[PDB]
């Protein structure tokens, strides 16, 4: 595309940030011209403040406004609080279990080795442990994850490799915990 | 931290393009379509639970243009510098041949937030069953945003991403196929 | 039922 003509962007974000639910609240409003955050409400500072020069003009014209300034002050409860409430059950409680799965990995890169992959997919919420086994001992040594991959649709993906020497006399064991399963998840692979 | 919420929006000029939405832990709440005036939720079923008064977001958005014009002007007309985006293509879940799956292309870490996306087949752009999300908020204050295609996994097929983004020398392909 | 609602922040003019 050819459209060379600049571009000017203006964004807003009021970011809520909640510590043990409700318990403490920090309201956080933020002003961003093109890629540079110009000024902010902080509600522990309790008014505005310019993070560069082009956003002084802005602090100074909303923190002589006194009624602007009570109401952003209250929002922590009007609308952080309001807003976590009214999304609690869909949002904080939101629980969905991964599918386990191992097999070999269709690419194998290393000669006298077995790269093993075990995927967990479609989990919600991030916070999990992947753990390799073999004959019940833990494998820690030539482990490989991609990470935690967000779908961008509520779930979460993760693919944790093994290279693996195969001997005869072995199952392999990859074990999932999750917050959406009360004991951990396991799935066996055999040569 | 337990959970951040944030409501995000922007208005950028000269495209006319408005975006209000809300993001829980990175992931999108809804988002107002600004052409229907209609609050969209990300999962169906949120909307069984909480409603939201899309009238509320307009006002908002025309507050936001007429800023993005003020804040234009004292800043001596400075653009925004282009960022391109990183782009991968992966599947949903592991591929099984005949069983249904769906590919992600994952479009990260770019500005502004104006993008063409393309799915192709074989050489040759498919449009059935595509779908995507709005462009979602950043803490380094970029942009991404997901493409989606269904499909049925076979050895005969492969598949690209096309992204193109005014960072960019030229568009991009991310490729994917099943291979053996 | 009862309608439980999300509350925006609204958006102010900057200095002028």
């Amino acid at each position: 595309m050819g459209d060379t003509r600049p571009r000017f962007l203006w964004q807003l974000k009021f970011e809520c940030h909640f510590f043990n639910g409700t318990e403490r609240v920090r309201l956080l409003e933020r002003c961003i011209y093109n890629q540079e955050e110009s000024v902010r409400f902080d509600s522990d500072v309790g008014e505005y403040r310019a993070v560069t020069e082009l956003g002084r003009p802005d602090a100074e014209y909303w923190n002589s406004q006194k009624d602007l300034l009570e109401q952003r002050r209250a929002a922590v409860d009007t609308y952080c609080r309001h807003n976590y409430g009214v999304g609690e059950s869909f949002t904080v409680q939101r629980r969905v279990e991964p599918k386990v799965t191992v097999y070999p990995s269709k690419t194998q890169p290393l000669q006298h080795h077995n790269l093993l992959v075990c995927s967990v997919s479609g989990f919600y919420p991030g916070s999990i442990e992947v753990r390799w086994f073999r004959n019940g001992q833990e494998e820690k040594a030539g482990v490989v994850s991609t990470g935690l991959i967000q779908n961008g649709d509520w779930t979460f993906q993760t693919l944790v490799m093994l290279e693996t020497v195969p001997r005869s006399g072995e199952v392999y064991t990859c074990q999932v915990e999750h917050p959406s399963v009360t004991s951990p998840l396991t799935v066996e692979w055999r040569a | 931290e337990e959970h951040v919420i944030i409501q995000a929006e922007f208005y950028l000029n000269p495209d006319q393009s408005g975006e209000f939405m809300f993001d829980f832990d990175g992931d999108e709440i809804f988002h107002v379509d600004m052409a229907k005036k209609e609050t969209v939720w990300r999962l169906e079923e949120f909307g069984r639970f909480a409603s939201f008064e899309a009238q509320g977001a307009l006002a908002n958005i025309a507050v936001d243009k007429a800023n993005l014009e003020i804040m234009t002007k004292r800043s001596n007309y400075t653009p925004i510098t282009n960022v391109p985006p990183e782009v991968t293509v992966l599947t949903n879940s592991p591929v099984e041949l005949r069983e249904p799956n769906v590919l992600i292309c994952f479009i990260d870490k770019f500005t502004p937030p104006v993008v063409n996306v393309t799915w192709l087949r074989n050489g040759k752009p498919v449009t059935t069953g595509v779908s995507e999300t709005v462009f979602l908020p950043r803490e380094d204050h970029l942009f991404r945003k997901f493409h989606y295609l269904p499909f049925l996994p076979s050895t005969e097929d492969v598949y690209d991403c096309r992204v193109e983004h005014w960072g960019l020398d030229e568009p991009l392909l991310k490729h994917w196929e099943f291979d053996a | 039922q009862a309608r439980q609602m999300v509350q925006a922040m609204r958006t102010i003019g900057t200095h002028p």
